[PDB]
RNA sequence: GUUAAGGAACUCGGCAAAAUGACCCCGUAACUUCGGGAGAAGGGGUGCUCUUUAGGGUUAACGCCCAGAAGAGCCGCAGUG
RNA sequence: ACCUAAUCAGAAAGCCACGGCUAACUACGUGCCAGCAGCCGCGGUAAUACGUAGGUGGCAAGCGUUAUCCGGAAUUAUUGG
RNA sequence: UGGAGAGUUUGAUCCUGGCUCAGGAUGAACGCUGGCGGCGUGCCUAAUACAUGCAAGUCGAGCGACGGCGGACGGGUGAGUAACACGUGGAUAACUACCUAUAAGACUGGGAUAACUUCGGGAAACCGGAGCUAAUACCGGCGAAAGUGAAUGUCACUUAUAGAUGGAUCCGCGCUGCAUUAGCUAGUUGGUAAGGUAACGGCUUACCAAGGCAACGAUGCAUAGCCGACCUGAGAGGGUGAUCGGCCACACUGGAACUGAGACACGGUCCAGACUCCUACGGGAGGCAGCAGUAGGGAAUCUUCCGCAAUGGGCGAAAGCCUGACGGAGCAACGCCGCGU
């Protein structure tokens, strides 16, 4: 507004939040690293193997993995792809984005370099899934 | 190793300095004594080798050179 | 006080000068006074020796220190 | 001469303090004890940040004393405090070192750690 | 000293000893909106016999330094009023 | 009246005893009806001799009583001994 | 570093997409299922919007995905409500 | 010189208004595939204990059979500090192993002792004793003074100069978030006193004196090395602090010193604390945020490489000598560039 009263208070601009919420910040240090910063990835723990539904008018069944992240929190998941060779206790590794039209999932278990390691049923879309062909 | 041997001198070259500054001080502390008595004969001819010694603030130079004038300026 | 530099700069496998001075407390690289003018290493497709004796007799005055292999610049 | 519920400084880093004294391990009816015998303790004090937690019952050997040993000699020994060293279920200390001048009595083939960190004996 | 900038400003109060504090005013422009704004440091500045009191227009040289603040030094009367 | 090591293990129950106690200082929480809490708690200092100076009243004044400060020094296990 | 002379075009190319945006389409299998999704969402009996071969488009010794930051956002706007 | 848009609330509109996408980035990770000539950058997460190697010496024209200059430059790191730490312009109350320009004078007179053989104790760190000796070592008269050697010349000593060089210091301005934090320090603010360091100084102490700061942000909390620059942008601005240069602080932790020209000293030092490990359990040793490599939390960052030829630095009058500064190589599509199949 008026230049005398931008002088007595500035324009203390719009936060923005994380989208992703349990991820990429220095947390509450315990003497050790009790739990610290993921930007893109990191490693997991599994504890519950997940069978659910999306909720809006859709009734399909998809298949999380609740874990326990390595910074002492707790997230759901999901295996992009067809093939499951994960159990519980099982490392994992991360990448951000959330699954629409599901209730409270969080993100994606890659599986490329973990013990979700390498999707097998894929032939063309392959490097989302991490499938090989050494022929080409 | 080779600085073992600086360690010799630097338990050698304490001797000589706290030998005379505590010679200097002294024959300055008692000095100010005979300035308080003033008889020219506890003060005359010592203060001048009180002054030597402030004097040696150049010639024992682990009182600094440029720091000869923080006592010697007022007694001469 | 001051000592007669040539600054290395250059990329791999390819040095070149700039003739500056400084005391031997200031390092190499960096932390330097002033600048002659430049000096050419490399002779193919390149000159061979530069200097400017103009501000160069301003620090022969208050003393300066050439290193032996500089000195052949002046000396041409 | 140690009794049935006196109270001991803790001479390790074992995580402990002021330890008390519960019962005095040996024959039926026994009613002291002295240097390089066990008793059980119960942890009345902690430093916070150690291994052992206030309210837990442990052993200890007394290894120094007010009342003192008498030696073959005729010599005798008096130290000026109370002092023990928490011992775990065989014998050998759970801390890892010890802040004082344990007793010369102490080993007997035993105690062959406890005489192995001390300043002197 | 000899030469030393000079700050002319009010006479706020003498309190104590060889002891005022002479105000000056700075108008100084903002960064990016332009328009001027007030600051007035209130300085202290020793002088010489209680020479100054309330509300004087004064002349300012610095010196070396003495105590906390006291780092400024009385020339001048340009006004005696009150 | 005193007591080695331990200190409520005594016992219906810390019952009786033991410790705390004066003046001068620093410092003091929750809570509240704003007065209180509060001597809250937890802390320090005190003896004798010698040198200087600032304090009332009495009185013309030497004289007399009332006092508080720093500094220097001495002795004992312990200075409201 | 450079450079000549040799049997040899012979060793030396991927990767994501292709409703609308947004650059790029067809035939079946499953067929509100294994899924997919940046939002509109395409899936109740194939479905140009899911895996597959064909086809094309993009960039190219590199192609996509993530988390983070600025522009898009005139959506903290003095220039600009 | 240069500046775009699309989608979605309704049966259908105009508007306000959010959320969402296309693009540029990464000292990124991870997903598939793999030809490189050539150029750069590769601890950003547990400040998690650091094997084995090399990084500070030099001088045999000191002098004997330690006396000098250098280890205050240089090369690593961001836990600290919201501050003259830094940036930017003003000021003098004073500080040089050096470097140099002229000139002075470089005299006189003495005596103590390491290495070395005996002496005894310790497993050791090594020490107490005794005969032996020079020194350019040591001593006296606003006052100290040096001599040395291949052809006297040369080269350091010493005093007063002033120039460069180098550090110190108060001052104007620039320096993050919060007011759901309003009071704040007491030697605090000031004179005076003598002491105190290169100098000014409440710089530390002593009697008097009643002030400092503040709604123009004083005080207290959590987050942070900072600039030149990097990123994006039409620009104005927003976000960042890495290699690369200038300045700053720190050395497992917390104090304090000593020698010298101007260290509170990274590789020295006495002490105190938590840790590793050996000894005869009487004692002593150890500090890779030097150059790499291993261990460790990790989704994540490399060779235990010969070597001083060039440029730069100590020492010497010179040959040269030590140089993990550096001149370069060993490894990853890590980034741009150029280039083929
Ligand atoms: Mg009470
Ligand atoms: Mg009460
Ligand atoms: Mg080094
Ligand atoms: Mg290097």
């Amino acid at each position: 507004p008026t230049i005398n009263q931008l002088v007595r208070k500035p324009r203390q601009s719009k936060i923005k939040k994380s989208d992703s919420p349990a991820l990429n910040k220095g947390f509450n240090s315990k003497k050790k690293k009790f739990t610290d910063l993921n930007s893109p990835q990191a490693r997991g723990v599994c504890t519950r193997v997940g069978t659910m539904t999306p909720k809006k008018p859709n009734s399909a069944l998809r298949k999380y993995a609740r874990v326990r992240l390595s910074n002492n929190i707790e997230i759901n998941a999901y295996i992009p792809g067809i093939g499951h060779n994960l159990q519980e206790h099982s490392v994992v590794l991360v990448r951000g984005g959330r699954v629409k039209d599901l209730p409270g999932v969080r993100y994606h278990i890659v599986r490329g370099a973990l013990d979700t390691s390498g999707v097998d049923g894929r032939r063309q879309g392959r490097s989302l899934y991490g499938t090989k062909k050494p022929k080409n | 190793k080779s600085a073992i041997k600086r360690v010799k001198t630097t338990e050698k070259a304490e001797a000589r300095n706290i030998s005379q500054k505590s010679a200097m001080r002294t024959a300055v502390k008692n000095a100010k004594t005979a300035v308080s008595n003033n008889a020219d004969n506890k003060n005359e001819l010592v203060s001048l080798a009180v002054k030597l010694v402030d004097k040696a603030a150049q010639s024992n130079l682990i009182h600094s050179n440029k720091a000869d004038r923080i006592k010697s300026q007022l007694m001469t | 006080a001051v000592k007669i530099r040539l600054t290395r700069l250059g990329s791999k496998r390819n040095p070149f000068y700039r003739i500056v001075v400084a005391d031997a407390r200031s390092p190499r690289d960096g932390r330097i006074i002033e600048q002659i003018g430049t000096y050419n290493p490399t002779s193919a497709n390149a000159p061979e020796i530069k200097v400017d004796e103009a501000l160069a007799l301003k620090w022969l005055n208050d003393g300066a220190k050439p290193t032996d292999t500089v000195h052949n610049i002046l000396s041409k | 001469m140690i009794q049935q519920e006196t109270r001991l400084k803790v001479a390790d880093n074992s995580g402990a303090r002021e330890v008390l004294t519960i019962k005095v391990l040996g024959g039926s009816g026994r009613k002291t004890a002295n240097i390089g015998d066990v008793i059980v303790c119960t942890v009345k004090n902690a430093t916070p940040g150690g291994v052992v937690k206030k309210g837990d019952v442990v052993k200890a050997v007394i290894v120094r004393t007010k009342s003192g040993v008498r030696r073959n000699d005729g010599s005798y020994i008096k130290f000026d405090e109370n002092a023990c060293v928490i011992i775990r279920d065989d014998k050998g200390p759970r801390g890892t070192r010890i802040f004082g001048p344990v007793a010369r009595e102490l080993r007997e083939g035993n105690f062959m750690k406890i005489v192995s960190l001390a300043p002197e004996v | 000293r000899n030469d030393r900038k000079v700050y002319v400003g009010k006479v706020v109060s003498d309190k104590m000893d060889k002891t005022i504090t002479v105000l000056v005013e700075t108008y100084k422009t903002h960064k990016l909106y332009g328009k001027r704004v007030k600051y007035s440091k209130k300085y202290k500045t020793h002088d010489e016999n209680n020479s100054a009191k309330l509300g004087d227009i004064v002349k300012i040289q610095e010196t070396r330094p003495l105590s906390a603040t006291k780092r400024f030094r009385l020339v001048e009367i340009v006004e005696e009023s009150v």
